[PDB]
């Protein structure tokens, strides 16, 4: 891949993390040397079991490794590793939709009957997923009961809280975090990492804006609108 | 009323537990209150009994004239607790509009359900059981009377419903003292009634007035928690 295999040379990366999104949505994520990875692998493939979308079925499904873009060096792990959140799952024959059904094809498909409806050439999605950092959460569930806990510092009803470095008392009150200043928002910097890491990840500009969300603990950073297929992958 | 409250007292303390006639001491519950139930007898024969208003006296109908006359200078002597206006809030359960009907809650002034126009009584919902028995039994009698010498008319029966929209009305609708503050300022202007009969000295009711205002400045000067909760991060 054009991308990918030149980012690898240019990495000098020894591994290669294939990524694909399960029916429910959850990337995962299979590890590979840069060694097997050539050109020909993007068309070939690298086969795998399927234990997720489907069953009985003993399905030996191969995880076509999707080339353009996607191909982001991994920020978080220690050894250089690009990833390809590309990689979308393709049958043994009939090249499709694997296992149930392979989110991103059923995706590629929808890209597909969009210009064959003539009705556009390309659709663009702005997602704006809101998210809650705590410090700590707890559960669990048996016989006995069930049972689920919040911490953190900037939770509400952490004033009277006792803390190692001391309770700041400056926290958002209950739907009161919208916008106020650090002493108080004490993310910010937090932020600012992730935002770092988005530009790492898929590349320079793309992050619009980052702001406190209203509960306490609520958190946005917004993200440039794209094509599906791509906004998805981002 | 006191061996009452005595008796609640040491009965509870045997039960190694603690009672209290505070109002308001739990804040999102219920609040404790003094619900007052007079009548007038002369020559043994209940003066309230008529067929003026759902069984009533124009006698009664003056006596409840005068008290709602005079209700914001009754509460001190009567509601004479700081702690009284946390009861006195609007919302349900809250006697806070003056005003009469046997049927309607939100009136500070009931009339209850007699059966026999013999023990034919009215009731005032607003007081609390911090009030002074002898002063504040003493206090509603003097208004009382005061209605009843001057025809004083308590106006037309609000029994349709408590707190609705407002058509410039209900809004207009008069409201018992807001805080202990206010109730010493309005008893300060309007407390001729008590000193009729010369039952209530100028001296007693000065003193008395600068006394509660203590509890008034203690109040005052104390930062309260929930200030931290507004004001702390500003
Ligand atoms: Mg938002
Ligand atoms: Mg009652």
């Amino acid at each position: 891949a054009n991308k990918v295999l030149q980012l690898i040379q240019e990495s000098g990366a020894k591994w290669v993390d294939f990524r694909f999104t399960d029916t429910k949505g959850k990337e995962q994520h299979v590890t590979y040397p840069a060694d097997s990875i050539d050109e020909d692998t993007f068309e070939d493939g690298k086969m795998f079991d399927g234990s997720s979308i489907a069953g009985w079925k003993g399905i030996e499904a191969s995880d076509m490794i999707l080339r353009p873009d996607a191909e982001t060096g991994f920020i978080d792990p220690f050894f250089a590793e690009p990833t390809v959140v590309v990689t979308c799952d393709v049958i043994e024959p009939s090249t499709g939709q694997g296992y149930e059904r392979d989110p991103r094809s059923i995706a590629r498909r929808a890209e597909e009957y969009l210009k064959s409806t003539g009705i556009g050439d390309t659709a663009f999605f702005g997602p704006e997923p809101e998210f809650f950092v705590f410090d700590e959460v707890k559960w669990d569930i048996d016989m006995s009961g069930a049972r689920h806990t919040l911490i953190a510092e900037e939770a509400a009803w952490s004033t009277g809280k006792d803390y190692e470095s001391g309770n700041s008392g400056h926290r958002p009150r209950v739907k009161g975090g919208y916008f106020p200043v650090p002493p108080v928002d004490s993310a910010q910097d937090m932020r600012a990492e992730m935002c770092a890491k988005i530009e790492d990840i898929m590349g320079p500009g793309r992050v619009e804006v980052h702001h406190h969300e209203v509960a306490s603990c609520q958190l946005e950073i917004g993200v440039s609108f794209n094509t599906l297929v791509r906004k998805a992958d981002e | 009323v006191q061996q009452f409250k005595y008796a609640v007292w040491n009965v509870a303390h045997q039960y190694a537990k603690t009672a209290t006639f505070m109002p308001k001491p739990m804040v999102g519950d219920n609040g404790s209150g003094m619900h007052v139930h007079m009548s007038i007898s002369k020559d043994g024969k209940n003066l309230f009994a008529g067929d003026e208003y759902a069984g009533l006296s124009e006698m009664a109908l003056y006596f409840i004239g005068g008290i709602i006359k005079h209700a914001r200078a009754l509460n001190a002597i009567t509601n004479p607790s700081t702690n009284s206006y946390k009861r006195l809030v609007p919302h349900f359960e809250a006697p806070i509009m003056l005003a009469y009907s046997a049927r309607n809650r939100s009136a500070s002034i009931r009339i209850p359900y007699v059966s026999n126009p013999k023990g034919k009584r009215i009731e005032a919902r607003f007081p609390d059981p911090m009030m002074n028995p002898y002063l504040g039994f003493a206090a509603l009698l003097m208004a009382g009377i005061d209605g009843i010498q001057n025809k004083i008319h308590p106006g037309e029966a609000a029994d349709k419903n408590l707190y609705d929209l407002p058509p410039e009305e209900e809004a207009k609708i008069p409201t018992v003292a807001h805080s202990l503050d206010m109730a010493l300022e309005a008893l300060q202007a309007d407390h001729e009634f008590l000193l009729k009969g010369g039952v209530f000295t100028k001296e007693m009711l000065d003193a008395y007035i600068e006394l509660k205002t203590e509890d008034v400045r203690r109040l005052n000067t104390t930062t309260h928690p929930v200030e931290f909760d507004m004001y702390y991060s500003l």
